[PDB]
């Protein structure tokens, strides 16, 4: 809720400083994604609705202990609000913080030799709309940028020309460019007037929807509740 | 054994899977009221010798005043309506214009986003598979009305397996010269000029006798939920023009003479129930887009 | 033949009238209390018996 | 010698001869204006964000207000409506509603039940019949647009025989190359893409020529008087609905696929000036079953 | 309508007297009275709600021309309200009376040769409510007196329990019987319970509540008459009054 | 060719076509609602030691109030909801009660007589027949489970239909030992203990082996629409309560087991759709026959 509610560059960027690995993580098994089911939408249909699993669904699925594992957990964080099951990732990880992981050469994982045709492909990029495409660039390109390999980001962007007209403006080294961006990544948010309670076709479109309408109650019953947890307890 | 499909059957590509949240359906349905405003003004302001109401139409519309010197594009309204449109049709479109924006232009009017108070009929016929035996020829032509041509060059008379789909309602079929047809391990019936069928019941069989070739001409009717404000002809007039103007231009797409053609192909893909509210979200944007164009040309 | 003229006009305040929406709510108090007199009275006195 | 004819001519069923006095004209009348108040009020109401105005509606065409778990499906006009329109059809229709019923739906709106206001246009083609020699063989295909394929494997030129009725105003034939064609006892003139006819000036001879096939397309145009309030787009769509949803399954009947064909056939036929005027009758009622029907949706898929 | 509102026998027989044979007949087509038919019922099934058509129903149905037919078109105009369809009946027959034609020998009917068990069966007997099974009673018994045919009206009632218990008793002569009888003969009235404006399955249901809603409408109609408001407005004849009488009796 | 069928289902006598309107279908759910309350007044009398909860309902069921020197029978109310029930199970029964009286009583209470507002799961199994070659024995037993057994004496395996008709929703198929069975014209599946099937697609084929006999369980599940109000238990209960009662003692009926085989055998006739309607109604009428014959035993 508070990752998909972040309407900025600087706000998201400031929320991976302070959140722990072990938010973008789950500890709930799931199901093996890229599965063709059939749900129930009893609003619309008698019959019943054929869907996708997807990684980007926000819905825990199982996930591989590689490095690409825990990249792909990380992104789904970022564009759905929930991460996948990667079994013992470890003590030494899990306190680390997520912009750490993705920028940092202190936390022992090496993440060259990455591939971004094969992540995006795994994570539905043709599925995800122009917020969730942003918002996966930028993991892209802080992962780029610190190992070294700008030109593969640059390569990556000329194959796919969707995606190189909404690409991040912003250079990680540079704070200045972090400063002066205006992308809009506010998956959720409070909305003028209000929203039905009414459900979508889709798996992503009614967990998305989920995520929104519950927002405003989030948003006015989150600081007693979190501080009574706080209260008397060191942070990961 | 020999096969013969409908021609605007084959291979559905895949549609987009963007703008179909209630946000986006409300932008959609502002858009064709507004539109529809725009059409209204236009004739009012030709009546009444004055351009106040065209002003102050073009002015919610496009958010800005008409000027004698710039051209009248429609403002951001029309350039998001272009988009949409674009992302509608095919999975590889861009699908650029943000929330925000979205949200934006569906607060200008109050009207609800639901696509499924109402019912259109979409008079297509779909002929998934016609099997004919050996020295049997079977030619299948059109779409709104599909004239099946067989004749047999063998002894004997031969047996012809009709498949409609499990998707259509009603299948009226009428025949040039009086022929039997029954469903499977069904008795023939006499020769009679017309039948009347509903495609769920299982594979039908026509006897083809030797000699003269016969001509059986089909006719189906479909109800598809769609919006109250859905209007056949305004939706087949905006899809013309939106093929006409480019916006169907992607990679690896099909194309389709008219909607209704569009829209029950993608109903009988292998699981069409999800593409049929894309399609008729999409309906609902030409039919805005027509109106749109047909007050302010380009 | 004598028909007096009802102008009603202040009354209005744009399309609101603001005392017969507010007497139509007192029926609410209303009902609330038939509702809460009856059950009192049913508990506390029970079946009658003449 | 060989005899064809459209296949959407052959066999017209008989039509009810129940609800055509004045009375029950009304009553179709009365739903058709209520039945578009119907549709009118529930796209206001969607743009008003209130309910009010379909509920308004809703109560001057069901009489009663509904209750939300309750299916709204029109009331007693609809059950009335949905049941006049199966007699119309056919003969055997069992024709069950009461006359009381049909006064009283009747008087709730002052509309007259009038269906000879106006005219429209029927584009059907009727070719009763077309006479070929021995050696020549013809097909006749399509409604609205009849493609006659006739090829002359005969060693001469051939003289086919086209009867398109009495009925039609106006036939246009064209063909996919010139052709050769003229009334009966006639000289021939040259050859012309386009003929335009009169049906009632007689049936008409084509020259077939030895070698490639001639395929002449036609178009027909007839007029038949209608209500004020028809429309022919509504009509079709409520025809459509109505075969869809199980109203016409009735014994020994005829299917036709558009009320097109339906009008046309009942026209070309013994007595069709009385079958005529219980048709339109029809097709305004269809009119009213569809606009009734698309405010308030049943069937779910 | 008129005739299934009213309650005594005093007020039916009344009816019966004003009324002219030729509200019994309907001058509509119709159709054929028993058949199975397929019906349209949207409120309850999407499917087509199967039924049997009757004699006794609120529609015109074709009848036999025979005095047999114009017996039976009589019962059921008392019992749903709509008669049959006899076509070419002569014009003096359809200015008497409908009591006339049941008690009185100077119309040309014959009547003599009539059964009443095939009567019963035609004008289905088994679907009847008990308010309708005692209006037929009634109609039987003033064509048994008028015919001297009392001996077969008492085999037909010992014959069948039911209707024997239930049979009015009033003596077709005498006035004094009629004032006596305390039954109950209303198929609409104003409903104690709730009615609403829903549609029934049967055609004899539907038809019915046809009816019923259709008398509250006219209760509250300015056509209806009310004795206690505007009883000084009525005529001296149709006044309600003690010694009111019908022509002989 | 031998032909097997449930013996519950054959010859379905008419019903009743008497006190199925608005007024009718209201006094059944007052009778209901009153003899619930007579029941609940039993305990209500035992918390206190008055009987006054129990007279001031009887006053209310039967319009009298109670006396020690006679036995409760329910005035009024008991002797309409006995003649009534027996009017709905047979055409041949009077309909004894008047109007006038119904619609007094229907008075007493302000229920709506709605039977359309939820449904029942009846598991009844409709077996229409089952169609055998020359040298098999099929044996068909129950109602509620089927067990067929079936018997193969001669050289080669045999098929064996099973129409289980056009109404149920559900069946299932469990095996003593794994069996084949396949739609008609579908490739036979592998043996498996349990089969499920939809009635509606069509009649099934059964392979059966030459040795030890083939013995098949049957449970089926029919959704039929009813009344809120409506209670299985009870209603089974007043129909054997009626039965004992004499209150279907008339000539040319036929009996059965349970509600639940009536039910299903009406559905299951020529014109069945329109059987059900009263037979939901007289199952009301008996679960209040239950509730009420159990207070005041005669």
């Amino acid at each position: 809720m508070d990752v998909l509610s972040k309407g900025s560059l600087k706000e998201l960027l400031a929320h991976l400083e302070k959140t722990p690995l072990e938010e973008a993580i789950s500890y709930r098994i799931g199901t093996v994604p890229y599965q063709n089911v059939l749900i129930s939408r009893n609003e619309y249909y008698n019959q019943l609705y054929p869907d996708t699993t997807s990684l980007i669904d926000g819905v825990s699925r199982e996930g591989q202990r590689n490095v690409n594992g825990l990249i792909m957990s990380i992104i789904s964080y970022v564009v759905s609000g929930s991460g996948h099951y990667i079994p013992n990732i470890g003590f030494m990880l899990l306190r680390r913080s997520i912009l750490d992981i993705l920028t940092k050469h202190d936390t022992g994982l090496v993440t060259n030799n990455l591939n971004y045709g094969i992540i995006a492909r795994n994570l539905t990029v043709s599925k995800m709309n122009c917020e969730q495409r942003k918002r996966m660039l930028i993991c892209f390109k802080l992962l780029a940028y610190k190992d070294g390999n700008q030109n593969d980001y640059e390569i990556y962007l000329n194959q796919n020309i969707p995606l190189k007209q909404i690409a991040p403006n912003f250079i990680p080294g540079d704070m200045r460019t972090v400063i002066h961006n205006q992308d809009q990544l506010a998956i959720v948010g409070i909305p003028a007037y209000r929203l039905t309670q009414s459900t979508e076709l889709s798996i992503r479109d009614d967990n998305a929807k989920s995520y929104k309408l519950g927002y405003v109650d989030w948003y006015n019953s989150n600081s007693f509740l979190r501080e009574r947890s706080e209260f008397n307890l060191i942070r990961l | 054994a020999n096969r013969a499909t409908s021609a605007f059957l084959d291979n559905p590509h895949p549609v987009g899977v963007n703008y179909v949240d209630e946000g986006s359906r409300q932008f959609v349905a502002v858009a064709e009221l507004l539109a529809s405003k725009l059409i209204d003004s236009s004739r009012e302001s030709d009546e009444s010798n004055s351009d106040v109401p065209f002003v102050q139409a073009y002015s919610k519309f496009a958010d800005d005043n008409p000027r004698h010197l710039r051209v009248k594009t429609g403002g951001k309204m029309a350039n998001a309506l272009t988009n949409v449109i674009r992302s509608y049709y095919s999975i590889n479109a861009p699908a650029i214009v943000p929330q925000v924006e979205i949200d934006r232009l569906a607060s200008k009017a109050t009207v609800s986003g639901d696509m499924y108070n109402s019912y259109a009929i979409f008079n297509s016929v779909p002929i998934v598979e016609v099997l004919s035996p050996a020295r049997t020829t079977v030619s299948i032509v059109g779409s709104d009305r599909a004239d099946v041509t067989m004749l047999n060059t063998g002894a004997g008379a031969a047996n012809i397996t009709f498949n409609f789909g499990q998707i259509a309602e009603t299948v009226i079929l009428k025949g040039s010269v009086p022929f039997q047809l029954a469903r499977l391990n069904q008795p023939m019936p006499a020769a009679r000029f017309t039948y009347k069928l509903r495609p769920l019941d299982g594979p039908f069989i026509v006897v083809l006798p030797v000699g003269n070739p016969l001509v059986i001409s089909a006719t189906a009717a479909t109800r598809i939920q769609v919006p109250l404000a859905f209007n056949k002809a305004l939706v087949e007039s905006g899809f013309q023009t939106a093929m006409n103007d480019g916006l169907f231009d992607i990679q690896n797409v099909n194309y389709y003479s008219s909607f209704d053609e569009f829209i029950i192909s993608q109903y009988h893909a292998q699981d069409g129930i999800n593409r049929v509210s894309t399609c008729v979200i999409l309906g609902l944007a030409l039919q805005a887009y027509d109106q749109m164009r047909r007050a302010l040309p380009v | 033949f004598a028909l007096a003229q009802i102008n009603a006009d202040d009354e209005f305040i744009g399309a609101i009238d603001k005392e017969s929406a507010e007497y139509l709510d007192e029926y609410a108090t209303l009902a609330r209390d038939i509702s809460n007199s009856l059950t009192l009275v049913k508990a506390a006195f029970g079946p009658l018996e003449r």
